[PDB]
């Protein structure tokens, strides 16, 4: 059947309607003078930036529900997630709604100059 | 100065004493250090703890084996573990574990009591934040606790590489003698106080350089006497400032030569390179683990 739980679509509603956002995400220490790419083997935020680990900021991973995609694999895992400081307050709808671009390793609108 | 220090550590003249166990009454309980913005406890807590060990001769091969027990948070997520996985070289193999389930930056993680965790091979760091609550009893004696300390001691006996580390944390009443007495089997010990935590009589126990064999005799009863006398008499002034230069954060990666030997070919001079953080002895295979899953009704 074409049936399939739709999280990411049921977190971001949740979120517009006035829910408050995942928390817990496991924020770093580090120096903030790092690349300020997105997603990194290492914590990478600039001063603009937090760095998170990044099981902790997949809602896959912390909603215990299958990664969407054939091999159900998670990019986030085991690296570390530099979210904007100004975001923050929700890492998971974070990642959940933005992209790497696969150039540059920032995030489009976010640190991305490529389409300058 | 010891406030810009990540914590402090057992002096040396502490360990030496024969003190009587007493109960522990921290001048500064209940002082809280105030953390970085956003910042957790326990990420601050192993950050201060992983900033002590960069300054002791830990072995540090490629194909470093690390395994990290009781990595899970009431919340479902692992600190501890992303805060040992951006210290170690990129490329270290780390496993963890907990009683209960929790999401994780490990390469592996195992869920269960961790005496069902069985593994093949042996391993160059050992880290344990097992506690157990139910321990702080202040009404009735505080003996020598077993449980999660059996299993660690007779893990490390049988599968800590020689040449490693570890970092197991205790408390005034989460202890184990046996435990005291396998800190005579490392080149060097400690036990190490957080400076974010130092209002708690937790610390951690660290063995560094594993030998395998007794260098001295320590009896562990009195060794936990003597780290509550050094606490009662030496207040530790609650600090963050550790936390805020992490320029000099990762691991070293050091090189660490590994070698396969037998009980018969250790001798002084290789348990002199043990000694000082040059050398692991250990297989170099696969790492296989395993979690033992109870089956009934
Ligand atoms: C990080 S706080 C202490 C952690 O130690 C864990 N712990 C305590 N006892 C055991 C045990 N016997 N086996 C595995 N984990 C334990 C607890 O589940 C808790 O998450
Ligand atoms: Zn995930
Ligand atoms: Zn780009």
């Amino acid at each position: 059947c074409a049936f399939a739980v739709d999280a990411a679509k049921a977190y971001k509603d949740y979120l517009a309607s006035g829910g408050q956002p995942i928390t817990n995400c496991v924020k770093m220490l580090c120096t903030h003078t790092g690349t300020g790419q997105a997603i990194t083997v290492t914590p990478e935020a600039n001063m603009d930036q937090e760095s998170f680990g990044g099981a902790s900021c997949c809602l896959y991973c912390r909603c215990h529900i299958d990664h969407p995609n054939p091999k159900g694999f998670c990019d986030l895992k085991g690296k570390y997630v530099q979210i904007p400081t100004t975001c923050a307050n929700d890492p998971v709808g974070f990642t959940l709604k933005n992209t790497v671009c696969t150039v540059c390793g920032m995030w489009k609108g976010y640190g991305c100059s490529c389409d300058q | 100065s010891q406030a810009w220090q990540p914590g402090v550590a057992m002096p040396n003249l502490y360990k030496m004493q024969r003190m009587l166990l007493e109960k522990c009454d921290l001048q500064n309980y209940g002082d809280s250090a105030t953390l970085p913005k956003g910042i957790m406890m326990n990420v601050a807590k192993y950050t201060q703890l992983c900033q002590y060990l960069n300054t002791l001769t830990l072995a540090v091969p490629y194909n470093m084996r690390v395994i990290h027990f009781g990595a899970g948070s009431d919340k479902g997520v692992a600190p501890g573990t992303a805060v040992l996985r951006q210290w170690l070289p990129t490329g270290t193999l780390l496993v963890d574990s907990d009683l209960n389930d929790f999401v994780s930056d490990a390469d592996s993680t195992l869920i269960g009591d961790c005496a069902t965790v069985h593994t093949a091979n042996k391993w160059d760091l050992i880290i344990s934040d097992m506690y157990d609550p139910k321990t702080k009893n202040v009404t009735k004696e505080n003996d020598s606790k077993e449980g999660f300390f059996t299993y660690i001691c007779g893990f490390i006996q049988q599968k800590l590489a020689l040449g490693g580390s570890v970092a197991i944390k205790i408390t005034e009443h989460s202890w184990n003698a046996d435990l005291y007495k396998l800190m005579g089997h490392f080149a060097w010990w400690t036990a190490f106080v957080t400076n974010v935590n130092a209002s708690s009589s937790e610390a951690f126990l660290i063995g560094c350089n594993y030998l395998g064999k007794p260098r001295e005799q320590i009896d562990g009863y009195v060794m936990h006497a003597n780290y509550i006398f050094w606490r009662n008499t030496n207040p530790i002034q609650l600090s963050s400032y550790s936390l805020f230069d992490m320029s000099k954060f990762p691991l070293k990666l050091r090189g660490t030569a590994v070698m396969s030997l037998k009980e018969g070919q250790i001798n002084d001079m290789i348990l002199s390179l043990l000694s000082k953080g040059r050398l692991i002895i250990r297989e170099n295979n696969r790492v296989v683990i395993s979690s033992d899953v109870l089956v009934n009704n």
